[PDB]
């Protein structure tokens, strides 16, 4: 979670 | 770096970046056209714009440096590229942490048929 945008 | 950005946003808001603003509205995460459906959405907008200003730097790939000051995000020297995508990641977190209060489930998985016209940056 929390790479993406 | 899109994983650095992904952390940057959790601790900015407490929301994962994957699935709360990869796929939220016509902005945050793919999609280029339409009018933003909110605040949150604008902030990707924004962010979409501030990355295109940047046609030379990879803000996928390219890591940058920066600390926390208190809870202020400082960018730390690297080089122009990394300055200038901390600089549009770090704004981009502001904007979300800003519009938490606004921000709707509803648009996560938004469809991209419903984001429609092209909006200058």
């Amino acid at each position: 979670f929390l790479a993406y945008k | 770096s899109l994983l650095e950005f992904g952390k940057m946003i959790l601790e900015e808001t407490g929301k994962l970046a994957i699935p709360s603003y990869s796929s939220y509205g016509c902005y945050c995460g793919w999609g280029g056209k339409g009018t933003p459906k909110d605040a949150t959405d604008r902030c990707c907008f924004v962010h979409d714009c501030c990355y295109g200003n940047l046609p030379d730097c990879n803000p996928k790939s390219d890591r940058y440096k920066y600390k926390r000051v208190n809870g202020a995000i400082v960018c730390e020297k690297g080089t122009s590229c990394e300055n200038r995508i901390c600089e549009c990641d770090k704004a981009a977190a502001i904007c979300f942490r800003q519009n938490l209060n606004t921000y709707s489930k509803k648009y996560m998985l938004y469809p991209d048929f419903l984001c429609k016209g092209e909006l200058k940056c």
